[PDB]
């Protein structure tokens, strides 16, 4: 035995169990809760390093040999924040824990051989989390999937048909015709893809064609009508499809306010947009509903964290957005606004509290595709400087608030959506759809996104140089992303009524086609890290917002953390 | 230095309004594509800057460019520039509105209308109905709202608005205010009087005896100002 | 002027040193890409100039950015910047080493260790052997590299180090100079103890009983310090 | 909340954390690891208790609702012992831990979800383990197949082919024919199922061809000939099919002694019968191969435990075994044995301290196929009487030591002929090869066995009577034994080179198929709390063992538990 001393031991590895990490230029310090690997056998790869024919690549591997192993990884994951080898087998995540070579190495279970067949991922000094799971796309236009793709976000769920008014009002994909068209479109992308139909109709049958046509869920939008009897037809069919159902409410209070909404809802599984309201008229009433059972809430980009600017770009946006001409005096009397600093405040302070359980964008219509990750982890960071440490902290770190915020968009969103059997976290079982960061960069601009099993974008320099680091180095599309090979990479999603139906046949869809599942039978309280179901008094007369009696409010942040460091525009 | 596609973008954005400020030095007047560059990339490095707010910006940006400055219709074309930009606060969407003054000697583009007036809903008489709002929040109604079927805090006589919708523009609405009381005309639904969704107090065709039905469902859901006789007799399908 | 995507990468990555410079000049203080950018794209300036070598540009790049004119934490992230660079002589890699000073405030995605060391190989004894290198080349041999079937010119007592490894972080390496002689610590192979490649001395399970054909097959192959009997008794397998 | 007193919690929902359990009348006591489950909120299944529509079966069930659940089972596992509930689904084990409705109860996941179309099960005071698994069995009679399952072994690899005088003698089905007709009579029987070929030849294309007719490993047996040129032939083509080998060295040292037959070996992964010798003439030096890492050794019934009767069977039991008439002079003189009452005893010291990793039958050839299980567990009481409690034991309880005898015969030998990814333990992913228990009765008589998620045998009472208790009770096939349910309910195991040649298909077999895997790259530092690998010095002179210096022995039991207590006969 030998001891090296811990600055050396974490400058060849990465950090070990008890070290702390700053996640980005951010206040939040990770803590590794646990180490897999068994010191003095840890795996790495070079000219005379570990990984080689013989030492830790196995000579006679097991069956289950891995297709990559990424080495010394640090995890962090709702499932908790630890070190270990990731194991990618087939395209699913084979296997965590130590990897290795039985032969010559203690502790390697048969799914963490490194055999022959496996290329290795030096992940030591690198946080790999799930993918980004975004709910809210507005399909305005393609080039939205790559910038998503660049900055973490490797599942996509929405609806839209380009750039229609339909579209940039509503994530709604209209009919099984326009349907097809998505769905046929998606195989060009390297991104998990859903599509959501259009909820705002009082014909079941119609419903269930989009259903059976392959969407995986319905979105009731106000742009196309958000009334009770449309929320109730549309909760029929969807318990009847096992599909879920999200809603943008009224905003003009046109057939009833908020308490109507909320029985024609009569306690089912609903996804809301916007549960701050975002000026809508149900606001700030709106926000009781985050603290309903049956409510999954999410809320958008554009209005966390709080900051001084935060007000002046709304109602350009809400204009834009639901396409009021802004040089005609009827319609601009109409974009009437119901937003107040107290209900922007507040919505921070309820991510915080675990009121708020999703966070997306609502790409290209009041919000931004590609910053859902970078201002979740704003708003946390701006959370963790107001209030400081969480008290469910057990320990001195941040892992509680990190797990919470990491939820926010990996398995939150995955399970309101019913694929968080496939994605959402770094578990055994899951598809390899894994962001690789530096934690300089975390939260912010990715080292590299594996997406089923392959390397399908990645920082990459000049492509004539002798080395891949040398200028300019920027995200290039990988393997994975090109060819056939993103059909075996790429997952589309849909109802398990088209699958079964055979809708992959029928359009003649290569990409891998799965079935949603489990939408119907969620709460909040099926959340991680975020099921704090509260009575959330709101009084409307002073715009005040309580939980459990104390008031909720937050200081717009003057300067935000991951913001103007990383970024030349 | 990773770059993302939003910031190759940006990156061209810049250097066209580079250009386009040069341009404006050799006192080359500015087109469309130009005056719209020009505006962009100085608001984007007024963020980069970041000594400015967003309303700083949209006031700056009005002044960039003189009427002189610009060809003959680029004012007219240039109704308003967005751009997103990135302060020390985060990204934030700029738009300033009529950044150049419009000199008027050319406008693509423009209508030459008639003077005389649009009569809409022609043929179609409109009853007037007195509403008010006894709710807390303001309420907007579409021109293509079934009325009856209205938020139930307004308070008005149903029975005189089944079947009708509003006298206005078709895309417009009617706002009353809380504890406001307005009066409102409204016309009889057109095509087949077939009236879904909504309230679903009526999701049948609209005729007096779907009336009665319509009326004590709106009753009995508490809608304000409907009325229906206490001794109400149920049909087979209701 | 056929243009290779090469060519078009470096001139973006000039415009976006560029503007670096640009903003520089104004007074913002650079952060991570700009600061990458523009050191980038001064040397891409200079090896076009062609009056300075690769080895004056590595020295000069150094020199460009004050720790004040960029923003906290950059220096920080900006270990190295490469860029190949096309020289009188042809393209050549520059590589500029921490180029900013830290200056120490923030730190982005710092390590916070403890105070504490790491015991690696714990419950392994160690066993001392010393070996010495006839050969006329230095010999690196790794932390896992079966210590028994290492380079034929290095002499030791290989009956001591059968089915052993050196006892040193795992991806270090042990040098042993030509002549120079040194001791190192060996520690037993783990696992199943099954050596498969190397020299192929073992190829099987590594026991007692194996150890008398590895060392046969060492002496009758040349390797230093392998002593066999002289009445060796083969095997049927061996 | 509320307190109950924790004899009441038990007599109704078994033993909780803390709680220990004698293991049948021997002296070997059980603690209570941990539990699953969430006080409050156990699942029952009676008149009025849980398991109803709408309390905890649920009305709105996960797409992966359970087919059969097994309530508060005491799980008794090489990887714990622990309280929970067992979710079966599709012949698998879906999930273990708290089940029950989502909808009415807290921490129930989604693959233990009960729903309408879930079995309930009380295991409520029963331990449950995984079924045995045989690995010496000599296919002689059929009527052997349903005593072993009786006894609660599930899985039974052996050879033979009826009985034939090689049979008798050896585990071997030889032949490509022979083998077609051991693999189409299996489709009879309920239990999983293996064959072993004849390894006893020189000839690499009549053992390849043996192991692509189906046999899942090579047998070499002393009476077809031992000799070192057969085991290098057998374990070259081993290697090359990826499928076990087991040996019954010579007896008569016509070719070598243990030492030649160990170069033979060289150090390639070997499964030896008769470890101990069982009077052969490697005797006593082959028990200096238990302590080499290529070697797993197992022990057959007859000589566990050491008794006051144990010897004076053997010469009988060794002679009929081998084939010798006891009417001939020559046939006499030959049958001459090195057996002592030292190696005897020291055998059960071996397997206390994990040197013999596999316990085993050699059924109806010195071994009896119903009392593996039976005699595992008498040893290990009376290694428990005589020493006292292990070293290992964390604590006033003997799991380590139930942990280490129940590894004897289920994980070990499931890893040793590469099936331990199917069967062996109570693991989520493995086939749902159950044994339910009743503590009073645990190693001797089960009380019912899941075969394939069914239930194939149980205890049963008179048919006539109006509930299923009164007697006469006894041993009963159950609808997974009859008609077309045993096909899905049983597996029979092949070698990978069958499998894709398609053996399934070739034969007309209806069992589920399944390819071995990972025999080779297997050593002695594999089985599971048996991989104590010591030089184990034998001085033949003085027939003394000794490990790591001290001697081994044991007295003979003039008692041993769960022999006449529970027998009539």
């Amino acid at each position: 035995m030998k001891k090296i001393s811990r600055k050396e031991y974490v400058s060849m590895y990465g950090p070990t169990t008890g070290d702390k990490v700053r996640l980005g230029d951010t206040d939040l310090i990770a803590e590794v809760e646990h180490d897999y690997t068994i010191y003095g056998e840890e795996l790495k790869f070079g000219g005379g390093k570990t990984l080689r024919e013989g030492m830790s690549q196995s000579n006679n591997p097991s069956k289950e040999e891995l297709d990559l192993i990424i080495t010394n990884a640090l995890i962090v994951d709702y499932t908790g924040i630890y070190k270990a080898d990731i194991g990618i087998k087939d395209g699913k995540i084979a296997g965590i824990g130590k990897g290795g070579n039985k032969d010559m190495q203690d502790g390697v279970k048969n799914n963490l051989s490194v055999g022959p067949a496996t290329e290795a991922l030096a992940g030591e000094g690198l946080i790999v989390t799930a993918g980004g799971i975004d709910t809210h796309i507005h399909f305005i236009s393609p080039q939205q999937i790559p910038t998503a793709f660049a900055s973490g976000v490797t599942t996509m769920i929405g609806g839209g048909t380009g750039p229609a008014d339909g579209t940039n009002a509503t994530t709604i994909t209209p009919g099984r015709r326009n349907l097809k068209w998505m769905l046929r479109a998606a195989e060009e992308y390297s991104m998990n893809l859903g599509f959501l139909a259009k909820g705002n109709a009082s014909n079941d049958a119609s419903l269930a064609d989009q259903i059976e046509a392959g969407a995986i869920g319905f979105k009731i939008h106000e742009d196309w009508g958000t009334t009770p009897s449309a929320i109730n037809h549309a909760l029929d069919v969807a318990d009847k499809y096992d599909v879920q159902v999200a809603i943008h409410t009224d905003t003009l209070n046109e057939a009833g306010c908020v308490e109507d909404t909320m029985a024609a809802i009569a306690g089912r599984t609903m996804h809301t947009f916007h549960t701050e309201g975002a000026g809508g008229g149900h606001a700030p009433d709106i926000i009781k509903v985050a603290g309903e059972h049956n409510i999954l809430p999410a809320s958008t980009n554009p209005t966390i964290p709080f900051t001084v600017n935060t007000e002046a770009e709304h109602m350009d946006m809400l204009m834009v957005c639901h396409h009021l001409d802004k040089s005609i005096k009827e319609d601009v009397q109409f974009a009437d606004s119901r937003i107040r600093p107290q209900t922007i405040a507040a919505e921070d302070t309820l991510h915080d509290m675990g009121i708020f359980s999703i966070t997306s964008s609502d790409s290209q219509a009041m919000g931004r595709v590609g910053e859902v990750i970078t201002r979740t982890w704003q708003t946390a960071d701006k959370n963790k400087k107001e209030f400081g440490r969480l008290k469910e902290e057990k320990g001195d770190n941040d892992n509680f608030r990190i797990k919470r915020y990491l939820s926010k968009y990996t398995i939150n969103p995955a399970i309101a959506h019913g694929i968080s059997e496939y994605v959402g976290s770094v578990e055994v079982g899951k598809v390899a759809d894994l962001v690789l960061w530096s934690p300089a960069f975390f939260g912010v601009k990715p080292n590299m996104i594996i997406k089923g099993g392959f390397i399908a974008l990645s920082q990459m320099g000049d492509a004539n140089a002798s080395i891949p680091t040398p200028q300019p180095v920027y995200y290039r599309e990988m393997f994975a992303h090109h060819g056939k090979a993103k059909y075996d990479a790429n997952i589309t999603f849909v109802s398990q009524a088209a699958y079964d139906k055979g809708i992959k046949e029928e359009l003649g869809l290569e990409r891998q086609v799965l079935p949603v599942k489990n939408c119907r039978n969620i709460t909040k309280k099926d959340m991680q890290f975020n099921d704090t179901t509260a009575h959330i008094e709101v009084n409307p007369e002073t715009y005040h917002v309580f939980v459990d009696g104390k008031e909720v409010t937050s200081k717009p942040a003057n300067k935000v953390s991951l913001a103007q460091l990383f970024s030349i525009f | 230095m990773k770059l993302t596609p939003k910031e190759l973008d940006k990156l061209m954005l810049h250097y066209a309004g580079e250009l386009a400020k040069k341009r404006k030095e050799k006192g080359i007047k500015l087109n469309y594509v130009e005056a719209v560059a020009l505006i962009s990339a100085h608001i984007m490095e007024e963020a980069r800057a970041g000594k400015k707010t967003a309303a700083e910006l949209m006031q700056e940006g009005r002044t960039l460019l003189k009427p002189d400055d610009v060809m003959d219709g680029v004012a007219s074309m240039i109704h308003e520039v967005g751009i997103e930009a990135m302060f020390p606060d985060g990204t934030k969407l700029v738009t300033v509105h009529t950044p150049i003054e419009a000199n008027g000697k050319l406008v693509p583009g423009e209508l030459f209308l008639k003077n005389e007036d649009i009569t809409i809903n022609e043929g179609k008489k409109a009853v007037s109905v007195k509403v008010k709002n006894v709710g807390d929040r303001p309420v907007q109604i579409g021109s293509h709202f079934h009325f009856f079927e209205v938020n139930r805090c307004l308070d008005f006589d149903r029975e005189k608005t089944f079947g009708k919708r509003l006298d206005i523009a078709s895309g417009t609405a009617v706002r009353f205010e809380p504890g406001e009381e307005k009066s409102v005309e409204l016309i009889d639904i057109g095509g087949n009087r077939r009236i879904f969704g909504f309230n679903a107090l009526v999701d049948r065709q609209a005729d007096n005896e779907s009336k009665k039905i319509a009326l004590h469902r709106a009753k009995e859901r508490g809608f304000h100002g409907a009325k229906s006789d206490d001794n109400y007799v149920k049909t087979i399908k209701e």
